[PDB]
This record gives C-alpha cells, structure tokens and sequence, in this order.
C-alpha cells in the first residue's frame, strides 16, 4: 500500500462533503478536514476559497455595475495560479474538488464577453474541469465510496401503490415477475417482516427480484 | 503495508492484477493455471482455481465491474479464455484462438468505450474482442500490425463520439499508435520508432485532463522511454538505460509514478528529469 | 381540550386524518399538519377540504369572489393547476365527489357546477359534465345497485342522481352531511337547521353549523350557535341518542 506516494487521499475524500446549498459551511468543513488530516496548504487553500466563495461576492448582470470578482486577481488569476500548481503537483483530488466548489456558485457581444468574465472558472477551458471531475470520480468508485463520486459529479457541466393505495410519483419498487409495487419505504417496511406481495397475488416477490 | 501472499504455484509468476475496487488479486503462472485469490483485509483465500489453458499465462486483466467482475487471460496456447462469475464461482465464459501464435498481452478497453479486449499476440495481429451483448463477442482483428509480433497493448483513456485509441508494442522496434477511424477499422495514426530492440511493454498513463498524452515503454535492449504529447507529435525522454532487459512499466493512479519491472529481479518507481524512489 | 396552536372559516382532515386544512379569516387557507403550519397560501375561502390522496392530494377552496380555486400538490407553496372561476355566484362550499365517481367537485353556490377532469394527471381543465341549478353533500355510495347522489341545501334537501338510461343527473339549511355506508341499505342524512335533524332514506336550539359524520358514520359532532360541539351517537333501538358534549374553548 503506497498511498502515501499518492497525491490523493481516501482520508480526504471521505472526509470532504459537498452541498451546494451553502458553499461556505462546506468550504469550512473540507477546512477542517485537511486540518485532521495534516495538509496545511490545502487548509490554506480551503480558507481562502471559504473567503473567496462568499454569496457577497456576486457577480452582477450588468458590466458597468462593477468589476466582478473573477476579475480580480483574487479571483481567477488566485484559481488559476492554484490549478497550475496543483496539476504540476498532478493533485486530482483538490484540483477537482476546487473545480467543483467554484463552479457551484456559477452591445450583445458585450453582455456575452461579460457573462463570461464573471465566471471564477474559465468558460473557454469547462472541458478541463469536466475531466478533473470524471477522473476524480473515478479515484472515488476505485475507493469504493460510490456516494461521493455521485455528488462530485453532480458539478459537471455536460401507478398505485399496493400497501397504501396512495399515488406514487418518486422511488418506487416493481416486481417484474408479478407487477405490484408501491412506495421504496412502504417495500422496505413490508418486506423487511413478511415475504408475500403486497397484492395478495402470492408473488414471492424477495425470490423473484432480489438477484 | 506488506501483504506476503502465498502464490501456491506450481511454476514461476508471469502476471498479478488485483481488481478494480483492490479487493481480489489474480496472478498466473507457467502451470497453465490463474487462481484468484482474496487479498481482503490483509488474508489469502482461493476464490477460485482456473485451469483451461494449455500452456502458460503471460498476462491477466481485469475488467471494470460497471460490465460486471469478469477476468482475461492470454496464454502460450495461442487462445484467451475470458473468465466470468457465476453465481460466486469463476468460470471460463468464452474462448478466443483466432491467432496463429501465443497472445502475450491483453488489456480491457476504457469503460467509457465499452468492453473491448485488445489481445496483441506475437504473430503480428491483434484482435479486439467487442462485446455486442447477449453473450457475443465481435472480433476485428488487425492483421499485420507488427512486422514479427505484438508483444504489449495498452488502451488510451477516453479523450475528446470517442476516439478510441490504443498503444502497440511488438518486436517491430517500434511502438504503432491505432486510431479508431469513423467508418469502423482500426489503422495505425502515427508510428514511434526510438526503442533498439524489442519492445516488451507499453503503458498509456491515465489523463487526469491534462492536455498532455503520456506513452511509458520498455523495451529488451533495456532502455525505458517516455513519450509526451504536448498535434500528434511526441518527443521521447529517456527514463533510464537499464542493465537488464526492462518487462512491464505500469503507470500510478495519477500518473505521476511510473513502476518499472526489468529482468534484474528489481522494482523501481520513478517520479518526475525523472528520479528513482526505491 | 388540548387547545393546539393554529378565525379558522372551516377546519377538515384529509382522507387518512393526519393533515388539517384551515381556511382563516384573512382570506388564507393553511395546511396544518402537534399541529404545526406547513404551509401559506393567501388563497385568492369558505370551506377547504381536501381530496382522495389516490388523486393527490388537492384541496379545494369555495371563495366570495365567485370562484372555486383548487390548489393542486406541486410542492411549500402549492400551485393552482386549476382554477374554477366559471361560477357566476360565489361558490358555498367546494367538497369533491366521492374517489369511484372519478374527479368531480360540486360547488353548491345555485349552480352546482360539477367540474370533471377527465385527465387524472392533468387536472389543469376542469369540465362542467353536469349543471343543476348552502350546502353541498356527496354520497358515498360506490355500490352498483346504488347510482351516485348529489345533495344541495339551500339557506331543504335535494338529491340528484346520475340515471343511467339518461346519463344526466335527476329553519334554514346550513350544512347536509351523508353518513359512510359501509354496506348499508339505507343513508344517514343530517342536516344543519334551527334543530338538528337525522333521517333514514332506504331505496343546541340555535342555529347550527357544519356537522360532521365520522368514518364509519356512527357518533356524529353537531355544532351550532350556542358554542358546544355537542357529540351524538345511535342507540339501542337503532335511534339518535346524545353521545356527549365537548366544550370549544377546551374546558
Ligand atoms: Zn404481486
Ligand atoms: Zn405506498
Ligand atoms: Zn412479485
């Protein structure tokens, strides 16, 4: 085992969370994280996206309001700089997991060139950032930690129910052998004790779909 | 750690490929034998014993488990037998033979592409098995691709349909680069001819999306050359000239250190000039 | 008794009684499911009582601008899929029809427009199949040999059934309520007057409010002017009895 020869750790990625709700708590928390972990730069760097991720921070609809963020050398030439440096370092975790933290916050020729200044990640190099996100997922499936490739990659930018009679529009769980099925909690409350369908139609549905 | 695993053989080693989660390890040797064990948790537990080639096993593969946990082996025979499980036991799925001499090396195709097996066999063909579903396999074989023989092929991963493309080492003392062509038949893109004899290993480093294409080799002159691809132009570095002859060279997760295996009975790991770790 | 937080207009449970409707004075109606507001709505509400949740679960609102809005599950603020404003009159009371019948709302303002939507999934359109011209009953009859009933009070009790061979249907009242059957061959009917009434069809001392029959229609809850919700119940001799007396303000 030389993941210590590795520039990416299943510590941290275990450790990372993701909500694209609120940016900053998430900032601080992956802050915290390389803290327990040991990693001062990347606490360094959590830090100032923390600060450079602020709702705050908004770039406006209108050019002439203001300059935008990713304008400002603390902006993109801060992201750039730090995405040169970790791709020399060949870092996919923090390179992609920064991708994904900054883009989640994100005459007529002159409104397109300003939409695509205010953005803290390149509109012209998204392809890049796609691949860093991939591949990043892939490290993730290869630890086995399905749930975190899922939400990294959520940044990319490329009937009845038998128990309770009630209208089902979300997860829900069919028997292809019979045909009866209803809401996942109500299939998994029902099943977890009894073995019969729901429908009374003496589908063992456990035998049938499982495997 | 260490994980001393008891190969339990009756010859000597030629592969070990651990799966894709680094759950199972699978090795063959020359008893025309690949056992797979479990390396879960530090143990040695044969899940299952495999003898179904009649000759010794170079290379073994596995494949992604997004198509399922399924394990290839190319043997001296001049056959592959593609191994699969069912219901917890592995076994032989299908068989390829569709080449005049022993297959040495075998690698499964990117899973974005699909489930494609590059076998380079040293007859000079290379066939790639695409699997169509319902338990068939489509064969285009690559007659001629080497002047004497393929010896390693390694795919490329998914860059931008896809550009499937792959690296093909033989005894030809050059390294040909196979594109995919819209129409459906592979032909070489573009021939790397740096190596003085012949070449064992290829190895594609996995593109974390740097625009920058990674060719490790090795080849039995004992010399290890890494091409870069800063345009289809590469301009070859040599890593090291060995004192023996060099046998596998296989890229790290990032590709960022390179495992180099050579007749002298030594692994060495170089990370970028390119230093030595061990 | 337990005086939970929440001038409600009309408060009624849904189908499986674990989330209340309440139309408020301020012209809102709030679903309030410990009972906690879930939900704000500003209306546009007389009474607001919900639908069969196999139908989703809609609920429907009977305004004094003429209108009969129907919120519609679109999670919370839930939006108006559907408007029935075709009333001219402002619409009494809005109670959907029974779940056999299909999706039908009768809005008794004297127009009882029963809107019918003949998409279960897109209720958006709501089609006045029937038109006769206080108080809106449903009976809950599902049986084959028992045709479906529409009641209306007027502020005096007029049942009008959908014939077959025809396809069309055929002191002041201040609420009618049908009783469940529950297989009965006969329906319960009470109906909100000066004196609370009960009478058997078989093919306070005020002014009373909207009484409500339980789900196997046996104890009823009559309210009237003189502040009691006064519980009544059946008897030994298959009669109208008082079944007790609950007090609104808790005590
Ligand atoms: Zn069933
Ligand atoms: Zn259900
Ligand atoms: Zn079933």
């Amino acid at each position: 085992d030389i993941a210590c020869l590795l520039p990416v750790h299943k510590s941290l990625g275990e450790l990372y969370i993701l909500n694209v709700n609120d940016i900053q708590e998430t900032c601080q928390k992956n802050a915290a994280s390389a803290l327990l972990v040991g990693r001062k730069d990347l606490v360094q760097v959590w830090s100032l996206a923390t600060v450079a991720t602020d709702l705050c921070l908004g770039p406006k609809s209108d050019p002439d309001l203001e300059t935008p963020w990713a304008r400002h050398p603390f902006g993109r030439q801060l992201l750039e700089s730090l995405l040169a440096h970790y791709c020399r370092l060949r870092d996919v975790q923090t390179l992609a997991m920064l991708c994904s933290v900054f883009e989640a916050q994100s005459r007529e020729r002159e409104r397109d060139q300003h939409d695509k200044n205010k953005r803290l990640l390149d509109p012209a190099n998204t392809q890049q950032f796609d691949d860093f996100k991939k591949c990043y997922g892939e490290i993730l499936y290869r630890w086995g930690l399905r749930e975190k490739r899922a939400e990294v990659l959520k940044f990319v930018s490329c009937f009845q129910c038998a128990i309770c009679h009630v209208a089902v529009r979300g997860s829900s769980n069919f028997c292809l052998t019979c045909g009866h099925g209803g809401h996942t909690s109500h299939m998994m409350e029902w099943f977890r004790t009894q073995e019969v369908c729901p429908t009374g139609c003496g589908c063992h549905c456990l035998l049938e779909s499982t495997f | 750690v260490i994980n001393t695993v008891d190969t339990s053989h009756e010859d000597m080693i030629h592969d070990a490929q651990m799966d894709y989660y680094g759950t199972r390890l699978a090795t063959c040797s020359s008893d025309r034998s690949v056992k797979i064990f479990d390396v879960r948790n530090g143990g040695q537990i044969l899940i299952a014993d495999l003898r179904g080639h009649e000759g010794p096993v170079w290379q073994v593969a596995w494949a992604h488990p997004m198509y399922g946990n399924i394990l290839a082996s190319c043997s001296y025979d001049r056959k592959v037998i593609i191994w699969r499980e069912e219901n917890g036991t592995w076994e032989k799925s299908h068989e390829h033979a569709g080449h005049d001499s022993s297959v040495n090396s075998v690698c499964w195709a990117p899973h974005d592409y699909g489930l494609i097996l590059a076998c380079g066999s040293s007859d000079g063909a290379i066939s790639l098995l695409t699997y169509t579903g319902e338990g068939q396999w489509e064969v285009k074989k690559i007659n001629n691709a080497h002047t004497i023989g393929c010896n390693a092929v390694s795919w490329a991963p998914a860059v931008v349909n896809y550009i499937k493309r792959f690296a093909s080492g033989g005894c030809d003392n050059l390294i040909k680069l196979w594109k995919e062509e819209e129409d459906g038949q592979w032909k070489e893109e573009q021939k790397l001819e740096a190596h003085s004899d012949w070449v064992r290993d290829v190895a594609w480093a996995p593109s974390i999306g740097l625009p920058t294409s990674t060719i490790a080799s090795c080849s039995q002159d004992g010399r290890v050359f890494i091409w870069t691809c800063d345009s289809n132009t590469w301009s070859p570095k040599l890593l090291h000239k060995f004192n023996d002859v060099v046998w596998h060279v296989s890229w790290s997760i990032t590709a960022n250190i390179l495992a180099v295996s050579g007749g002298d009975n030594k692994v060495t790991l170089w990370k970028e000039q390119w230093v030595c770790i061990s | 008794a337990r005086s939970i937080a929440a001038l409600i207009h009309d408060v009624s449970f849904d189908f499986h009684g674990r989330r209340m409707a309440t139309c408020s004075s301020d012209q809102s109606v709030k679903v309030w499911d410990d009972w906690h507001c879930t939900a704000s709505w500003k209306t546009h509400v007389w009474r607001v009582t919900w639908a069969h949740p196999e139908f989703g679960q809609v609920l429907a609102s009977c305004s004094f601008d003429r209108t009969a809005a129907v919120w519609e599950e679109i999670v919370s603020h839930w939006v108006k899929r559907t408007t029935l404003v075709d009333s001219r009159t402002s619409v009494t009371d809005v109670k959907f029809a029974p779940k056999h019948m299909g999706l039908m709302l009768a809005t008794c303002s004297g127009i009882v427009r029963i809107y019918e939507a003949p998409d279960v999934m897109n209720l958006s359109q709501w089609s006045l199949q029937h038109e006769i011209s206080s108080c809106i009953s449903w009976n809950p009859s599902s049986s084959r040999a028992h045709s479906p009933m529409i009641a209306v009070g007027s502020d005096k009790v007029q049942i009008f059934e959908y014939n077959e061979n025809t396809r069309k249907y055929a002191d002041p009242v201040h609420d009618i309520a049908f009783a469940p059957n529950l297989g009965r061959s006969f329906h319960i009917l009470a109906i909100a007057t000066k004196d609370v009434r009960i009478f058997t069809l078989k093919p306070h001392n005020s002014q009373v409010w909207r009484v409500s029959w339980n789900i196997t229609g046996t104890v009823l809850a009559s309210s009237g002017d003189d502040g009691c919700v006064r519980l009544w119940k059946a008897n030994y001799m298959d009669n109208w009895k008082c079944t007790g007396i609950l007090k609104g303000n808790g005590s």
